[PDB]
DNA sequence: TAGTGTCTGCTTT
DNA sequence: GCAGACACTA
């Protein structure tokens, strides 16, 4: 049950104060249960932000023991057809009480990639069985729902976890298993966040692997950009003032040497670069366009593959080029 | 056992209904004469459709359709041959009905039932029309082929006014006897975009979750819609605001890329400021990042460029 | 298959407050659930009466495109051993009130071949709706 | 006997000699039994596949190749339906029952893996329809997804499943790995031979290996005892030559459209893939310190939309022409 | 009540609403089939929904029958019992063969059996091709009516082949039946405004009593000329002013809006629509009246085919090569909703800039493609029987390509000297 | 029988007339066959890359390589829908026909490696124009070349190797076949007109002949066989060098598009265009023939070659991501009437 | 007699 | 929507 399973299915919440950075939805939801009315919740965001395991938390708070028969879990992993609605879910939210009055929940995962009759034969369902069952509903691309869904939905959005919600999360993985790590680390991870509790997860799991000794050490931050590999800001810095005070030999050089002392991707740098240059202050924003759009097209061309030196080199054209204006 | 605003609240009777004052007129009209032919209704969802033809079947029946109509909607197999022989069984069993009474075949979600159900439901009305009458609620009447819909007599629904969702939220609050704030509801309002049972369960979150209902708290519950904060992107004069908008409220808000673009697309669609060649340029950068993002590249460069570009030929230096 | 068995589980029901009970044989339930297959009858009710008389009145009744179906079993003593109607005590027995199920026809057509080779058949639900077939 | 890419094939963790950084975390795991999904990414030939078999190799061992673990790749069907099935039925299996060999010898861990090869191929929805085994599942199994392209992989398997970059195998990256191989199969080599193969090889040592033993060949058909040189492994590599190369820039400095699209004629001809052409044109442009910012800025644009162009199945000739026409009219 | 199309239902051949060589040239084509030996076993007819398909045949018959009202009109909703459907249009056929004297009961088979799955589509082709060639004495009336219909758009149709694309004659029937000899195919058109006019003054001089009781005879000109100047269809038009007699007032009417035409949309999008001049307005009402028929193939070439008829071909040749170059970019996009917006609203674009030198057009054509795709499988089998031929004496491989390419025109210049 | 092509053919090593380097290379490879790897060759079409991929089989197997054994295999794709592939059998090897269409091409490769590999020395695949394959087929033949590296060798002939995906070229080794100059072809043609001892006055003929198919070995072949046959077996200087329908007709595309610019001569183009199309032809090498043609005209300058050639190269990358060619094409020859008028 | 209203095209393995 | 040919009284 514990300490045989990934750090990301280790310590997901069972309870609802276990989840944190949307205070506002968890305070709303648990308003709306110690009322007694669930209004047919609807969650979405982007991934990792916790809505099914906000939503599973939810269902063992009001349940108990009745998780196993009144709760029913939908997912993609098994067939949801025109049959499979018509008949599965219509029988399952069509049955009374069995032990408590409680209202019954059925978890729609990723329902997105239902179909279109499949998702109207779903509403229909939602309009009709609504006094004694109340469907939740799991998605992170809304445009793939039927608008008329929505409308039926209350629909709550999740949104990326904040810096108080990683750094708490941080501190309560780093008290369970007694591991010391350095605040420039914690904003490392910070910045690397993007708020996303699984990929913190995931790299934290494997930095444990990286030092020799589990314990009496501490992670800095060259453990953590050794780790998942992402580039230094000094690093960053120092290619972005070789570009701009160097036009071509020198800078190429750096460039190459950079890369090569640790195995840097382009892909990586791409967005280290627009990051620190997002920040800049330039007023004739035809260089904002052409650095946009051409950064853009070889980040597409790399997605496509090709080679790594011919697309350094044009990154390197398109930056010079673009603040010539 | 608390039941939801949306179906303890359902109106039961056709005077409750309000947001087209000519529609329901026309309708309470029909129930008294009795004379009632077939008819399709189509509309945007969460309008008053199906609950409108509900209270119409009702207070023109009675104890009629409460025991002996056969009403069919989308959580059945509707399937060519099993709904071929239950509405031909149904065109049957007649009773003694009033002479300026027929029986009704309630007909929702259409949209999605199959073409030889069309034609099968044609030969149904071609052959027993005289003893019972069929009605149609559905979103867009394109879905229901060519002949049905000359047999029937078309009503659309409008689009609900701002008066008629507020007069119906203060019944409501009356209703529920809770306290409410004039900028709670405007924002309430503004947040449903005529869709009354997102206002209904907007109103109902705010109660439960917040008691008095004010603006503060209804922005905090839920934020402003994507369509109106992607015009305001689209329309913006420099790059840099446009950018800004963009990333504090679709990427700092949790908005999946593809659903920016999306809500891109169908705001230039609708668009009417912006020129013809403006336009199309657009919809062509729009599409061209569209399927960029489904072919893997879902990143922020993407939306900034499609930004950029948008700008530039806006501009057109 | 053992990684996710969820464990406990059991759709069972308390005595203590049992609607009615009824004890039937083999034979006559399967004759009734074999004509309540073929003809349709998406639906179906369950019926229970006691009479002071003895005459108590239990019957598989059912509605389908066909209209109203009523297959009434019997009710006397040489295949239908017992049948009391209960006030919700399981104790104290009361005559001339009325159980009425409403059950899916799914549910009865799997009993329909488990009681074709059986001896008796044991009906027992309780006043939260479920039933327990023995 | 066998080809020196799969006779060489790792079978150790510790055999590997660049990624040390998965390597190292994968060594630790081996001790535990917390293994998380990996996604192993990169450039082709890193030896993701040959990472992924020595972790088995080390975990369960041939008794339990057989029971434990299940390989899914491109050679079979990998539809929607039979990919969810499968996957389905395989990630409801209870925990094997190793035997006592297998537990006195190997560590054997409590849970399963399982191998998707070539992930970036496949469809979104088969994805999706994952996702739930992935999460929901993962108490005795474990997915790992391998595959060049990252993007293909939607965000939600790229948030479940661990990231592990693999670097791309540079000179001094392969430099003791080729220089083991020589003095394994008794290669010669005067200079820069091998470092010579690692800058003609985009990154990755498949491709070197091959060309190595390519080099042994001939020189043992040659039989005259003496060592391979840098010239030998260039034309077996498809390296244009420097005279050529040369050549062609001269007719591209000069202003007439005529007989450069003549001498691109003749050059096609030859069958030389534009590929190298356009490498070895862009580092002799970006080498050179005779020419200014505004030339280089915008050859170097051209060259990248030229070798987009390439990577895009488009025409060879074609291509070349209008690059070296751009360039010659800069 | 009573529907009034139905209460007003004609009852002789000079009140339904047909055209008089439309009459003529059904009543010289069903005179010629009564009799023994006919040049035309069946009568097919295709049109729009009401558009008096069934009911002149009705008064046809009902005046051409008791010559030597008997109509034998199949039912689909008919089961018959322990009887497949796929058997029952099967039976049914049989059934009514033998009617060839004393009763002579024409057929009329309105309610097609529904042909959506493979087995039953499949099915109704040699069913009515067997009771062509069927050499039989006498012969009794068979008469097909097909509503011309396009099937809305649904949800994974896989595939996406024909006649779920739109349900008409030209896509259920094969090209056996539509040019058969013992065949005719008299089309249909949408009622004119003046029999529409003409047909609702009747019905509101026969109506007088419950118009005058309203407020609705002076208003009933202008509702009544609207309502025929809107749509073509008699029923649904009768339906309307049904509608509006029983209204009390202040309603606005409302009408099916039929979908338009293949070559309706290229005339759309080419030239232009008169009834909408804003620009933005008429595409985004078009895509969201037929997207099924725009987001699908072979519209994109039927732009690029007739975009040449706006001036018979002298209009700017910088504006033509930008529409073709704005077509090509859209075929990237691999036929998305957006790529058909791009593509239409640049060439609406191009010729509204253009319109001024638009006094003159030309007749659009639909694209050959079928043509092409025909010669390309004749030349795969000659290809390939040349193959075959030519490797059972000596050993040749090429490949497909070098066939196609050197050896298309070398090999038989070299088999012609020897 | 009927055309030196295949009558006059090379059987042994020892007798190939054009390079020995390539020569030298491949008897290196076939040294040791046990440790030969995965191979693959490019370069010009018409080389004889088959002629080196057959003698390399004769080396390695020795006599009997040659041998009809004509098969045909039916596969089964997705729902219901039968499948058929005359592909060639021989013993020791086989060679895969890509005469299927590329999106179900899938089943018939997977398939047949399979049934080539079974579990079991071993035998070789020949897979000629692998640039066909949309990656799919690319990807399985990786896996098939990555896993079963122990009894089968694949050995993938093409021309323009770049649509080819970068593993493929990572775990294949390349094999150049440049095309020969034009005095090997006129040494070859020599020995030919030698061996059947024909009439031939000048060679100057012979070389016209070889330089006039652009180092094709079959195109000069085939060229010889027309004009010998239609002159009695009996060259002459005077007679001129003829052309197949396809280079007139794409040579009167260009005279009419570089002459007349307009909508009608933009119709009159697409007409044409489809009458050629209507062969069961690949665009890009008409697209490339076209654009050919349009830089050999003299009355052009260098401004007007340089556009034509920069929306050729745009054109065709328009073309390799479009399901469609006639846009792309009437495209080009639009921007082409644009620039020139 | 010149306008106004309206049928046929314009379409396939 | 548009080109070609016919019906019908103004
Ligand atoms: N707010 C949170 N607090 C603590 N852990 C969290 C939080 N949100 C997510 N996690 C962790 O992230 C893991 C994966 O997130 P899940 O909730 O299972 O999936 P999700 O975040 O809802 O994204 P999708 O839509 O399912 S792909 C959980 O098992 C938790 O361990
Ligand atoms: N005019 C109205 N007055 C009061 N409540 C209304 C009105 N229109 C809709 N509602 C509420 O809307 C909810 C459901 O309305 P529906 O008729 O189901 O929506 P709809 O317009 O039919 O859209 P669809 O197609 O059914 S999703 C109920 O809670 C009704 O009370
Ligand atoms: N770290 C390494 N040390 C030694 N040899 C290596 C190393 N990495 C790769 N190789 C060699 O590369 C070959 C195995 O690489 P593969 O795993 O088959 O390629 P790959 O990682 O699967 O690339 P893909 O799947 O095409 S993206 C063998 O010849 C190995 O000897
Ligand atoms: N003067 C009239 N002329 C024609 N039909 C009339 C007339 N007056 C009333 N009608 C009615 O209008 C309808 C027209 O019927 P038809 O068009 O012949 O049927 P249909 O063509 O088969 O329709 P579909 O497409 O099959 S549903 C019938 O219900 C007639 O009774
Ligand atoms: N070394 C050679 N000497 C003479 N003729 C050759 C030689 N190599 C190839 N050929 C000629 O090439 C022809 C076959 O070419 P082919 O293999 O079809 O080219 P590709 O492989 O490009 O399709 C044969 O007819 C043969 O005469
Ligand atoms: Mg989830
Ligand atoms: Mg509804
Ligand atoms: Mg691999
Ligand atoms: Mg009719």
């Amino acid at each position: 049950s514990k300490e045989n399973l990934p750090w990301v299915e280790k310590y997901r919440p069972e309870t609802l104060d276990e989840v944190y950075g949307q205070n506002e939805v968890i305070t709303t939801v648990r308003k709306f249960v110690d009322e007694g009315k669930l209004p047919h919740l609807l969650f979405y965001g982007p991934p990792g932000t916790g809505k099914t395991s906000t939503i599973v938390a939810l269902a063992r708070e009001i349940y108990g023991k009745n998780y196993s028969n009144m709760v029913l879990e939908l997912n993609a992993s098994d067939d949801r057809g025109i049959d499979v609605v018509r008949n599965q879910i219509k029988d399952f939210a069509s049955t009374r009480q069995i032990f408590s009055k409680g209202f019954k929940l059925i978890i729609l995962d990723e329902a997105d990639a239902m179909t279109n009759a499949a998702q109207n034969a779903l509403r229909r369902v939602i309009e009709r069985y609504t006094k004694n069952t109340r469907f939740c509903v799991l998605a992170n691309y809304a445009h793939k729902l039927t608008p008329a869904l929505l409308s039926r939905c209350t629909r709550f959005r999740f949104q990326p976890l904040p810096q108080e919600a990683i750094e708490r999360r941080i501190a309560n993985v780093l008290v369970h298993e007694k591991l010391k790590l350095s605040p420039n680390a914690e904003k490392a991870l910070i910045e690397l966040s993007n708020g996303d509790m699984r990929r913190v997860l995931n790299v934290l799991q494997s930095c444990k692997a990286t030092l020799d000794n589990p314990d009496e050490d501490e992670i800095s931050d060259d453990v953590i950009y050794e780790c998942c590999g992402a580039p230094r800001p000094s690093d960053l810095k120092a290619v972005l003032k070789s570009i701009l005070e160097d036009d071509w030999g020198t800078a190429h050089y750096t460039l190459n040497k950079v890369r090569s002392a640790k195995g840097l991707a382009l892909i990586d740098l791409i967005e280290g670069i627009v990051k620190i240059l997002e920040d800049y202050e330039l007023q004739n924003e035809e260089t904002r366009v052409h650095l946009l759009t051409k950064l853009a097209d070889i980040e597409y061309s790399i997605s496509k593959g090709g080679n790594d030196q011919i697309q350094g080199s044009a990154v390197i054209g398109a930056i010079k080029a673009s603040f010539e204006n | 056992l608390q039941l939801p605003w949306v179906e303890k609240y359902r109106p039961q009777v056709l005077s409750d209904i309000v947001g087209n004052k000519e529609t329901i007129d026309r309708l309470q009209q029909i129930a008294k004469d009795g004379n009632m032919p077939h008819m399709i209704i189509s509309g945007m969802p969460g309008i008053g459709k199906t609950t409108s033809v509900h209270c119409l079947a009702h207070e023109l029946l009675g104890r009629s359709y409460a025991d002996g109509v056969l009403e069919l909607n989308a959580s059945d197999d509707r399937g060519i041959d099993v709904v071929r022989n239950q509405i031909k069984h149904f065109a049957q069993k007649k009773l003694h009905l009033p002479p300026g009474k027929h029986k009704i075949v309630i007909l929702d979600e259409a949209d999605s039932m199959t073409a030889g159900a069309q034609q099968a439901l044609r030969r149904t009305m071609e052959l027993y029309s005289n003893s019972t009458r069929f009605a149609f609620a559905c979103n867009q009447s394109n879905k229901i082929i060519e002949p049905l819909q000359s047999r029937c007599a078309i009503l659309r629904y409008s689009k609900l006014s701002d008066e008629d969702v507020l007069k119906r939220l203060l019944q409501i609050i009356k209703l529920e006897d809770v306290k409410y704030t004039n900028d709670g509801l405007e924002a309430i309002i503004f947040t449903a975009e005529g869709d009354m049972r997102q206002a209904i369960n907007n109103l109902q979150s705010t109660v439960a979750g917040h008691g008095l209902v004010n603006a503060d708290n209804v922005f905090k519950i839920v934020d402003s819609p994507h369509p109106l904060i992607v015009k305001k992107m689209l329309l913006a004069s420099n790059l840099e605001d446009s950018i800004q908008i963009l990333r504090t409220d679709l990427w700092k808000k949790g908005y999946s890329s593809i659903d920016i673009v999306t809500t891109s697309f169908r705001v230039t669609k609708n668009l009417a400021q912006v020129k013809e060649s403006v336009r199309l340029e657009m919809i062509k950068e729009i599409g061209l990042t569209h399927m960029r993002i489904l072919e893997g590249v879902g990143t922020y460069l993407q939306l900034a460029s499609m930004l950029a570009k948008i700008h530039k030929l806006n501009n057109k230096a | 298959y053992l990684i996710k068995d969820f464990d406990t589980n059991g759709l069972e029901l308390d005595r203590e407050r049992i609607s009615f009970e009824a004890i039937i044989k083999g034979e006559a339930l399967h004759s009734a659930l074999k004509d309540l297959k073929e003809i349709g009858c998406k639906e179906c009710y369950v019926y229970a009466k006691t009479e002071a008389n003895d005459e108590n009145v239990f019957a598989l009744i059912s509605k389908s495109q066909l209209g109203f179906s009523k297959i009434k079993l019997p009710s006397n003593r040489s295949i239908l051993e017992k049948l009391q109607v209960f006030d919700g005590d399981s104790t104290t027995v009361i005559d001339g009130f009325a159980v009425i199920g409403f059950f899916d026809f799914t549910s009865f057509d799997k009993i329909r071949k488990s009681t074709k080779i059986a001896s008796k058949v044991l009906f027992r639900m309780d006043v939260h709706g479920v039933l327990s077939v023995n | 006997q066998q080809p020196w890419v799969e006779k060489y094939r790792p079978k150790n963790l510790d055999e590997v000699t660049a990624q040390d950084h998965a390597v190292t975390v994968l060594k630790k795991t081996l001790k535990s039994a917390n293994l998380p999904h990996m996604l192993f990414y990169g450039p082709p030939g890193t030896g993701k596949t040959s990472t992924i078999l020595a972790l088995t190799k080390e975990l369960y061992g041939p008794d339990l190749m057989k029971s434990r673990i299940l390989e899914l790749n491109a050679s079979d069907e990998r539809g929607i339906s039979i990919v969810r099935e499968k996957v389905k039925n395989f990630a409801r299996l209870t925990v094997s029952k190793p035997s006592k060999h297998d537990l006195e010898n190997y560590p054997c861990p409590p849970y399963k893996i399982i191998i998707l090869d070539e992930a970036d191929s496949m469809t979104a929805d088969a994805q999706s329809a994952l996702r739930r085994t992935m999460e929901t599942y993962s108490g005795v199994t474990r997915f790992c997804l391998i595959c060049n392209y990252v993007t293909r992989i939607i965000d939600p398997l790229a948030s479940r499943c661990s990231k592990f970059r693999f670097k791309a195998l540079d000179a001094s990256n392969a430099i003791d790995r080729l220089r083991f191989i020589s003095e394994q199969e008794n290669v010669k080599c005067d200079d820069g031979v091998l470092e010579r193969i690692l800058d003609i090889s985009a990154g990755d040592l498949r491709r070197g290996i091959t060309l190595l033993q390519s080099a042994s060949k001939g020189a043992q058909y040659l039989g005259d005892g003496k060592n391979i040189t840098s010239t030998q492994v260039e034309e077996l590599a498809g390296v244009v030559p420097h005279d050529i190369l040369i050549e062609i820039v001269e007719k591209v400095k000069s202003g007439d459209f005529d007989e450069i699209k003549k001498y691109v004629n003749t050059f096609m001809k030859s069958g030389w893939s534009a590929a190298s052409v356009v490498n070895q044109l862009h580092e002799y442009y970006i080498t050179n310190d005779n020419f200014d910012t505004n030339f280089k800025n915008q050859i170097s644009w051209l060259l990248f939309t030229t070798d987009s162009r390439l990577n895009n199945g488009t025409n060879e000739h074609i291509q070349l022409l209008n690059l070296l026409v751009k360039i010659s009219q800069l | 009540g009573e529907q009034w199309y139905e209460k007003f239902k004609p009852n002789c051949l000079e009140q339904v609403a047909i055209h008089k060589r439309k009459l003529k040239d059904v009543q010289e084509a069903l005179d010629a089939m009564f009799l023994p030996n006919a040049k035309h076993r069946i009568l097919l007819l295709s049109g729009p929904s009401g558009c008096s398909k069934s009911t002149v045949i009705k008064e046809l018959s009902k005046i051409l029958v008791p010559k030597y009202h008997k109509v034998t009109e199949f039912r689909g909703d008919c089961i018959v019992n322990d009887l497949p459907q796929m058997e029952s249009f099967s039976e049914f056929l049989k059934g009514a063969r033998y009617l060839v004297m004393s009763n002579l009961s024409l057929i009329l088979i309105e309610d097609l059996p529904n042909v959506f799955h493979i087995d039953t589509r499949r099915r109704f082709q040699q069913l009515i091709l067997q009771w062509l060639y069927s050499s039989e004495p006498l012969l009794p009336p068979l008469v097909i009516c097909i509503t011309e219909c396009e099937i809305p758009e649904n949800d994974n149709n896989y595939r996406k082949f024909g006649i779920d694309y739109t349900f008409s004659a030209e896509t259920i029937m094969n090209k056996e039946i539509l040019m058969h000899p013992r065949l005719k195919r008299i089309k249909f058109n949408p009622i004119n405004s003046t029999l529409l006019k003409k047909h609702l003054k009747f019905i509101c001089v026969q109506n007088m009593k419950m118009l005058k009781e309203k407020n609705k005879w002076n208003k009933r000109q202008e509702v009544i000329d609207y309502i025929a100047q809107e749509t073509g269809d008699i029923r649904s038009a009768i339906t309307t002013l049904q509608f509006w007699a029983t209204s009390s007032g202040s309603l606005p009417i409302s009408t099916r809006e039929s979908t338009i035409s293949y070559f309706h949309a290229i005339g759309k999008v080419i030239h232009g629509s008169h009834s909408t001049n804003n620009d933005n307005e008429m595409i985004n009402n078009l895509f969201e009246n037929s997207n099924n028929l725009l987001s699908k193939e072979d519209f994109k070439l039927g732009i690029l085919e007739n975009y040449n008829t706006f001036n018979k071909g002298e209009f700017s040749i910088s504006d033509a090569s930008s529409i073709v170059d704005c077509l090509s970019e859209c075929d990237n996009m691999n036929g998305l909703p957006e790529s058909n917006e791009y593509g239409l609203r640049e060439v609406r674009k191009t010729f509204r800039n253009i319109s001024k030198q638009g006094h003159n057009h030309g007749t659009v054509y639909f694209p050959r493609e079928w043509k092409v795709r025909k010669l390309q499988n004749s030349f795969k089998v000659q290809a390939e029987d040349w193959l075959n031929v030519s490797l059972y004496k000596y050993n040749a491989v090429h490949s497909f390509r070098n066939i196609t390419l050197e050896f298309g025109y070398y090999a038989p210049l070299i088999r012609k000297c020897q | 029988m009927s055309l030196w092509v295949d009558k006059y053919r090379p059987k042994s090593l020892n007798a190939l007339s054009h390079n020995e380097e390539l020569t030298n290379f491949l008897k290196s490879l076939s040294d040791q066959p046990r440790d030969l790897p995965h191979l693959l060759l490019y370069g010009p079409n018409g080389t004889g890359k088959k002629t080196r991929c057959m003698a390399l089989l004769e080396s390695i197997f020795g006599p009997g390589v040659y041998r009809l054994k004509i098969d045909v295999r039916q596969f089964v794709t997705a729902s219901n829908r039968k499948l058929e592939l005359n592909v060639v059998s021989s013993p020791y090897h086989l060679e895969i026909t890509p005469s299927d269409m590329g999106n179900n091409d899938r089943i018939v490769i997977q398939e047949l490696l399979k049934e080539v590999a079974q579990m079991e020395r071993y035998k070789c695949v020949i897979i000629n124009e692998a640039n066909s394959l949309t990656k799919d087929a690319q990807a399985a033949l990786r896996r098939t070349m990555e896993k079963y590296s122990k009894n089968i060798r694949l050995i993938m002939v093409c021309d323009s190797m770049s649509p080819i995906i970068a593993p493929i070229k990572s775990r294949c080794l390349l094999i150049r076949c440049p095309a020969p100059s034009d005095s090997e072809i006129s040494t070859i043609l020599s020995d030919v007109v030698t061996n059947e001892r024909i009439q031939l006055e000048t060679k100057d003929i012979l070389k016209r002949i070889a330089q006039a198919s652009n180092g094709n070995l079959r195109v000069s072949l085939l060229m010889l066989e027309s004009m010998a046959l239609n002159n009695e077996l009996a060259l002459k200087s005077s007679s001129p060098i003829i052309k197949p329908d396809w280079i007139i007709v794409i040579h009167k595309l260009t005279r009419k598009i570089v002459k007349e610019r307009s909508v009608n001569s933009l119709i009159e183009c697409r007409a044409v265009l489809y009458d050629l199309l209507a062969h069961c032809i690949p665009a890009n090498i008409i697209l490339k023939e076209l654009t050919f043609s349009l830089l050999d005209v003299e009355t052009l300058n260098t401004t007007n070659k340089s556009s034509i050639i920069e929306y050729s190269s745009v054109f065709d990358e328009r073309l390799s991501l479009g399901n469609k060619a006639i846009f792309h094409l009437e495209g080009f020859i639009a921007k082409v009437m644009c620039c020139l008028d």
